[PDB]
RNA sequence: CGGUCCUAAGGUAGCGAAAUUCCUUGUCGGGUAAGUUCCGACCUGCACGAAAAGCGUAACGACCGGAGCGCUGUCUCGGCG
RNA sequence: AGCCGCAGUGAACAGGCUCUGGCGACUGUUUACCAAAAACACAGCUCUCUGCGAACUCGUAAGAGGAGGUAUAGGGAGCGA
RNA sequence: CCUACGGGCAGGCGCCGAGGGUAGGGCCCGUGACUGGGGCGAAGUCGUAACAAGGUAGCUGUACCGGAAGGUGCGGCUGGAUC
RNA sequence: AUGUGGACCCGCCCCUUGGGGUGUGUCCAAAGGGCUUUGCCCGCUUCCGGAUGGGCCCGCGUCCCAUCAGCUAGUUGGUGGGGUAAUGGCCCACCAAGGCGACGACGGGUAGCCGGUCUGAGAGGAUGGCCGGCCACAGGGGCACUGAGACACGGGCCCCACUCCUACGGGAGGCAGCAGUUAGGAAUCUUCCGCAAUGGGCGCAAGCCUGACGGAGCGACGCCGCUUGGAGGAAGAAGCCCUUCGGGGUGUAAACUCCUGAACCCGGGACGAAACCCCCGACGAGGGGACUGACGGUACCGGGGUAAUAGCGCCGGCCAACUCCGUGCCAGCAGCCGCGGUAAUACGGAGGGCGCGAGCGUUACCCGGAUUCACUGGGCGUAAAGGGCGUGUAGGCGGCCUGGGGCGUCCCAUGUGAAAGACCACGGCUCAACCGUGGGGGAGCGUGGGAUACGCUCAGGCUAGACGGUGGGAGAGGGUGGUGGAAUUCCCGGAGUAGCGGUGAAAUGCGCAGAUACCGGGAGGAACGCCGAUGGCGAAGGCAGCCACCUGGUCCACCCGUGACGCUGAGGCGCGAAAGCGUGGGGAGCAAACCGGAUUAGAUACCCGGGUAGUCCACGCCCUAAACGAUGCGCGCUAGGUCUCUGGGUCUCCUGGGGGCCGAAGCUAACGCGUUAAGCGCGCCGCCUGGGGAGUACGGCCGCAAGGCUGAAACUCAAAGGAAUUGACGGGGGCCCGCACAAGCGGUGGAGC
């Protein structure tokens, strides 16, 4: 383009695309289960991946990943969103906080603890 | 139509030296002559002879090149490698005394027109001037 | 999608509980505190359908149906002259 | 710029408004005397007959209408901007 | 009423005036029976349109038609085989 | 009353926008209180200056959507008033009809702006939180009062909403002040101390108030400093890991032995404070004296004095760190590519290792990488991208010489660009973080001077660009009106039989009611064979028998005329194949739709027989396309060889304008391009920014309609792609071979075993 174009018509600024929407700009997002179950996953993968519809205050309703072995939310569960998607799931773009309101840790958790929000256990007594 | 003379020149110079050629004209300018006054004095080439195309006055210009060198492509090395213009009648270029180039770090030459006449990036800073960045070649 | 029987050929488009839908106050939605009618839908069209035209249409109508505002002796409920 | 009454088109003679469906395009026509309409007609579309002493209609006929017109014309039919 | 009285104040009317009321419009958001396609998702059903001359060369604008990919007509493109 | 003076009317003077001065007329002032009083001090009053703080106005700069394109009645200017500290249409009358906008008005959306801050090589991008400057607001609005100043957080009136007290007989209140409560939230603190210091107000001064401020309090929220110790210590225990059962690892790590010993205990204990004030000198200067600490007995000093918190992430590749077991596409990891199917360095635990450390991780957001909006610093033949083609508006750009001007541009000088912060050196808290001190700077903009090459501007001249003249050339360029022959079809006549048509083979169909084949006659419509070309013409679409009329573009020779009059071109306007639309015509051939015959599993297709619109003309629409050379237009420059069309010449040849091929240099990811660039360059316009969603939706404009132009988003995928390469495949091609077919003889498939 000539130099006169670009006084005319000026390089457009990119912008972007958030991909974490539902959390309204913030961290994270207290919310609400509505429905709990497990879903077959995508692409050349298989199994049953335990993820969870979440009723937030956002006055918002998307799914939500619940990580690790084994969890403890019912229909009525409170819960935190992280954000963050999983891949294998289409349509599921936030993980769960865990140890947090409703969402207790993954019992017998030894490696990252960080995550899966398990405490530090008893070494010996 | 021309809508840049200066341009046309040293273009009409870039593409001679490129097939490697005696000399190649170009019409006559005041400002034209002022631009070769440069690169005869700073030995970027020979020199020029206001010669005439049938009753219009040209300019042959003198093309130096490096010793005829062997091996696949005895083609010489240039002695202007690279000339491109910088002010264009599409967007001018005025820098001041303390915003002149620097060619190659040395190695090359810039040519501006100031209210001083037809300068260097040296005579430039010398003098303390500047104007109009015309190109600049090494 | 397929099979089979039949026909001169087996109803396309577009409309469709309709001035047509029996079952029927069909079912859902909208209007109402409450709506067998009204409006918007579905299609299961008893028994729409293309010049005995089909589907729409601005304007028009002492035509027919539904609703709201304004106002009232129509009414609550009559009285007086 | 003022005055008067509750009030000045001070009496009389003068539309109630909106939203929305059905039918018919519209002005118009009709059962004189229970139906005025969604019925008739209507511009418009299509089919069809008719070569001119036309076809068609009335008359036994003569005669006439068609028409003192001649296919962009005339008759019949259905549909109906 | 007080005057330092051709005065001031109280009081009276008026303009503008927050806003309230009535009426009719514009824009935007959320939502709606029903409806259209779009995306994704498993080894579902139907055919084989395209890729090799894909077994009718393909594609294309437009038009009509057909359960579906598609078919045909008109003109155009080669981003088309072949002795 | 007094007027030093001030105020206003007029004339006058100077200046000159109501500035100073003059004259004349009229109007205008005051406050006392305390005394080591008879003299000072604290104040009062009008004026002209100083200083400080403002108000108003102006130039430039200040985000997103044109899918907001037209906006405005006090609106724009005027006159004259009202109004204020004063300009102003600020307000009000009247006059005129103006004012604003593609240089983006009006409208919607977002936002307090700057110093700074973050990132970045830079330019830029992002940001405006603490501190500092400005603005605005003080429950939502309106308003005025007081005053030097407010239309006023802790002042007033009114309306609204909300809330509270009440003997309800009625009133009250405004945390976006400091803390605290409540709701909202992923989340952000003490209802602390002190006026000791600093600042502020009042006062003669003591002194007084001061949730400003100085501090303390809570939160790894951040940066910084610090600790959980140090030396020695084995061929290197136990335990736990692997293991080829030989051994290897954790590992000097521990233990263990010495050493110091943060915290704690005791004493001491601040700098931060000095003035105001008091005495002397006059309360001036000076000197001297005295007072007061919140932080708190805290920092720090001495000595005593105990080995005393370690956690988090990762170890498939990017990316540093590997083994066992468990698991078996399950449970699970996952930023991307991907891991898991009974041997998983990728899941889960363990051992071990890598990386950090009172932290380690995660999520979110900004810059970076992204040169991926490309000013610095990119593209559009085939990867996303040249407008379907012209004409032209505004706009951008512009040829050779000379002069005035000196706007742009350049130099110098000067002002401004405060601080804080940042950067540089030196100091202060035991270092650092922080903190002080001192130093370095512009960029910009105002002012003064200067320079004139380049652009600009004015003036003059020129001819190389462009246009015009004169004489000629080729051409399916276009419009109108005519017109010719071949063939198809139909009808009439003759002649003439037994079949014609068609197909891979067929059937439907036509034919004894006399078909096909042949001659003759007539009607009619569309299209123009050989020439014809690998050609020509046009901007594109596109244009073809022949003739005439009307008309565009274009090429050559002559060097005659004009004298830069150019190029490009957002919008605008016009043209725009086919199909399609409307009103009329026209209709031979052909042929969507449709019907019949076939093929097929089906065959709404391909093939055959029929066949309507349409195909043709006129007029008016539609405006699309593989509208293609998938290559925008003009100018300049950079080897040539050969073919062809069309000119001009002294006509082997040279020279101009076209149309193809191969190719120098060069460009290109490659294929390829290459004097007809996709080469080397300048000007201008259009367009591209991952694929799908989709050229869809909404809006808008256009259209009779079909639709066209403009043209997104949610959402989804980890690719979508270009060129080329090796292969494989082909109901592609060439060449070739095999009991592979064919040729010929035996069998198997049936029976019994
Ligand atoms: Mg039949
Ligand atoms: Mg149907
Ligand atoms: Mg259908
Ligand atoms: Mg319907
Ligand atoms: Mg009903
Ligand atoms: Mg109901
Ligand atoms: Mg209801
Ligand atoms: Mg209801
Ligand atoms: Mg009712
Ligand atoms: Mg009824
Ligand atoms: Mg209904
Ligand atoms: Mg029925
Ligand atoms: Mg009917
Ligand atoms: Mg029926
Ligand atoms: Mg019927
Ligand atoms: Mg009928
Ligand atoms: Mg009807
Ligand atoms: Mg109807
Ligand atoms: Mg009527
Ligand atoms: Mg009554
Ligand atoms: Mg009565
Ligand atoms: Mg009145
Ligand atoms: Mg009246
Ligand atoms: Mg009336
Ligand atoms: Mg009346
Ligand atoms: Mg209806
Ligand atoms: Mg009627
Ligand atoms: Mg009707
Ligand atoms: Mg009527
Ligand atoms: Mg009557
Ligand atoms: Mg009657
Ligand atoms: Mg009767
Ligand atoms: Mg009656
Ligand atoms: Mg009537
Ligand atoms: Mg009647
Ligand atoms: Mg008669
Ligand atoms: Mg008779
Ligand atoms: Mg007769
Ligand atoms: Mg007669
Ligand atoms: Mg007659
Ligand atoms: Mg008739
Ligand atoms: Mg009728
Ligand atoms: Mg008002
Ligand atoms: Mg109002
Ligand atoms: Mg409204
Ligand atoms: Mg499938
Ligand atoms: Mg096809
Ligand atoms: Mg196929
Ligand atoms: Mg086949
Ligand atoms: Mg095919
Ligand atoms: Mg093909
Ligand atoms: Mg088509
Ligand atoms: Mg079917
Ligand atoms: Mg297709
Ligand atoms: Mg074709
Ligand atoms: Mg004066
Ligand atoms: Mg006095
Ligand atoms: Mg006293
Ligand atoms: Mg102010
Ligand atoms: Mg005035
Ligand atoms: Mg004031
Ligand atoms: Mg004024
Ligand atoms: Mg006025
Ligand atoms: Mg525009
Ligand atoms: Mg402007
Ligand atoms: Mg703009
Ligand atoms: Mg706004
Ligand atoms: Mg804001
Ligand atoms: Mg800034
Ligand atoms: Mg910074
Ligand atoms: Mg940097
Ligand atoms: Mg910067
Ligand atoms: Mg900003
Ligand atoms: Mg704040
Ligand atoms: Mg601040
Ligand atoms: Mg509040
Ligand atoms: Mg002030
Ligand atoms: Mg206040
Ligand atoms: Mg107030
Ligand atoms: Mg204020
Ligand atoms: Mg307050
Ligand atoms: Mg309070
Ligand atoms: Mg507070
Ligand atoms: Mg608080
Ligand atoms: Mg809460
Ligand atoms: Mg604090
Ligand atoms: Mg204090
Ligand atoms: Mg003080
Ligand atoms: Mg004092
Ligand atoms: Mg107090
Ligand atoms: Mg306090
Ligand atoms: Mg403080
Ligand atoms: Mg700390
Ligand atoms: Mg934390
Ligand atoms: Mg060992
Ligand atoms: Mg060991
Ligand atoms: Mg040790
Ligand atoms: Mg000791
Ligand atoms: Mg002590
Ligand atoms: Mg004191
Ligand atoms: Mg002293
Ligand atoms: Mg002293
Ligand atoms: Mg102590
Ligand atoms: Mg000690
Ligand atoms: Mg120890
Ligand atoms: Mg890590
Ligand atoms: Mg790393
Ligand atoms: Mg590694
Ligand atoms: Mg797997
Ligand atoms: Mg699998
Ligand atoms: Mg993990
Ligand atoms: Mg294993
Ligand atoms: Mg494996
Ligand atoms: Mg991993
Ligand atoms: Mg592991
Ligand atoms: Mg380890
Ligand atoms: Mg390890
Ligand atoms: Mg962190
Ligand atoms: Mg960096
Ligand atoms: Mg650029
Ligand atoms: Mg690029
Ligand atoms: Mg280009
Ligand atoms: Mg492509
Ligand atoms: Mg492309
Ligand atoms: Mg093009
Ligand atoms: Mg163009
Ligand atoms: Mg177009
Ligand atoms: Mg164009
Ligand atoms: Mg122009
Ligand atoms: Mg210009
Ligand atoms: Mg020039
Ligand atoms: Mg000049
Ligand atoms: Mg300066
Ligand atoms: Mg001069
Ligand atoms: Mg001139
Ligand atoms: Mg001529
Ligand atoms: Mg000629
Ligand atoms: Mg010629
Ligand atoms: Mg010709
Ligand atoms: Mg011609
Ligand atoms: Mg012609
Ligand atoms: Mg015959
Ligand atoms: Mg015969
Ligand atoms: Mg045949
Ligand atoms: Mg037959
Ligand atoms: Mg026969
Ligand atoms: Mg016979
Ligand atoms: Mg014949
Ligand atoms: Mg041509
Ligand atoms: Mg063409
Ligand atoms: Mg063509
Ligand atoms: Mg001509
Ligand atoms: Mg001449
Ligand atoms: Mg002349
Ligand atoms: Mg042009
Ligand atoms: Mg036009
Ligand atoms: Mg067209
Ligand atoms: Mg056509
Ligand atoms: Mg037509
Ligand atoms: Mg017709
Ligand atoms: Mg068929
Ligand atoms: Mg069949
Ligand atoms: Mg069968
Ligand atoms: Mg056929
Ligand atoms: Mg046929
Ligand atoms: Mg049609
Ligand atoms: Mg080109
Ligand atoms: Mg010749
Ligand atoms: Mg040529
Ligand atoms: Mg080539
Ligand atoms: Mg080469
Ligand atoms: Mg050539
Ligand atoms: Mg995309
Ligand atoms: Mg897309
Ligand atoms: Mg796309
Ligand atoms: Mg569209
Ligand atoms: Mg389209
Ligand atoms: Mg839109
Ligand atoms: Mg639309
Ligand atoms: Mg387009
Ligand atoms: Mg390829
Ligand atoms: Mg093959
Ligand atoms: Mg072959
Ligand atoms: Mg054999
Ligand atoms: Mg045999
Ligand atoms: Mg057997
Ligand atoms: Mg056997």
């Amino acid at each position: 383009p000539t130099i006169n174009q670009l006084v005319r018509k000026g390089r457009e600024k990119v912008r972007k695309k958030s991909k974490v929407p539902a959390l309204k700009g913030a961290p994270f997002r207290r919310g609400v289960c509505t429905v709990v179950r497990t879903v077959t996953p995508k692409k050349p993968n298989s199994a049953l991946r335990k993820v969870a519809k979440v009723r937030l205050t956002s006055g918002y309703e998307v799914t939500a990943y619940i990580p690790g072995e084994g969890h403890n939310l019912q229909e009525h569960s409170v819960v935190l969103i992280r954000g963050g998607r999983v891949k294998d799931l289409p349509g599921v773009r936030y993980h769960i906080v865990r140890g947090v309101y409703d969402a207790a840790g993954v019992k017998d958790r030894k490696k990252s603890r960080s995550k899966y929000g398990t405490k530090k256990p008893k070494e010996a007594a | 139509m021309l809508t840049d003379p200066i341009a046309d020149m040293l273009t009409r110079i870039r593409n001679a030296t490129r097939v490697y050629k005696e000399s190649t004209d170009v019409p006559a300018s005041r400002f034209k002559e002022e631009i070769l006054r440069i690169l005869a004095r700073e030995g970027f080439i020979k020199g020029y002879e206001r010669v005439d195309v049938d009753g219009k006055p040209y300019l042959r210009v003198y093309l130096k090149y490096g010793p005829r060198r062997q091996g696949p492509d005895p083609r010489p090395e240039q002695v202007i490698h690279h000339i491109r213009r910088i002010s264009k009648p599409g967007r001018r270029v005025y820098v001041g005394v303390k915003e002149i180039p620097r060619v190659r770090r040395g190695l090359g030459i810039a040519i501006l027109s100031t209210s001083k006449g037809v300068l260097t990036d040296r005579e430039a800073r010398k003098l303390g001037v500047g104007g109009e960045l015309i190109c600049e070649v090494w």
